[PDB]
């Protein structure tokens, strides 16, 4: 039984590294776009009946400038969001992003620990 | 101290002075992240009148972009009607 649990772990579908180009980073001061792609697109699942995706984004922040993404719940903005770093799948279209990242999600994330730790 | 900073709107939990004082100290262009690419899904007024450029969502596409200005100019959603 346990094998089969296991099993079925293992071969559980994973993210797919090329969805974005993370490797990039720029020597510019703030001349440069973060994001490129032209009608990138991102979806959720693999397998059909997608309930989440995007379509022909060409979303495009630069260095050292702030940006927003506006939209309700559902519009899209977390899955922006979120495939800025890699974690969904890009079914068509182009995405990158320079230098390094970091992230910060709706729900804060906080580990056992010290504060100064965290 | 990050090349690229995405946070997925904390400032909507935050208290609004708070979320001021961040988007004035931190996040800003005046901030101590100031030369770091910074990107956020908040909707909140006062950030989005920090915003250096914005993106309009709708259901999984995009439906503008642009500076401040010209989201002022369009006034095609409330990020420049409700203001």
């Amino acid at each position: 039984v346990s094998i089969g649990r296991l099993f079925t772990f293992f071969t559980n579908e994973e993210l797919q590294p090329d969805s974005v180009q993370r490797l990039p980073k720029v020597k510019n001061i703030g001349d440069v776009a973060i994001n490129i792609g032209d009608d990138a697109t991102f979806l959720w699942q693999r397998k059909p009946e997608y309930k989440v995706a995007l379509k022909n984004i060409n979303f495009q922040a630069k260095k050292g400038n702030l940006t927003c993404i506006v939209g309700k719940v559902g519009s899209g903005k977390t899955a922006l969001l979120s495939c800025m770093l890699g974690d969904l799948f890009r079914v068509k279209g182009f995405a990158t992003v320079h230098g390094s990242v970091a992230y910060v999600s709706q729900v804060p994330w906080i580990m056992n620990g010290t504060v100064k730790e965290n | 101290r990050a090349d690229t900073y995405l946070l997925d709107d904390p400032l909507a939990a935050v208290d609004e002075h708070v979320a001021r004082h961040l988007i004035e100290h931190v996040l800003g262009p005046n901030g101590l992240l100031h030369t770091k690419t910074k990107v956020l899904a908040t909707n909140k007024v006062s950030a989005l009148s920090i915003a250096d450029s914005i993106a309009l969502l709708d259901n999984g596409e995009i439906t503008q972009q642009g500076t401040y200005d010209e989201i002022t100019k369009d006034a095609d959603s409330p990020l420049w009607k409700l203001l």
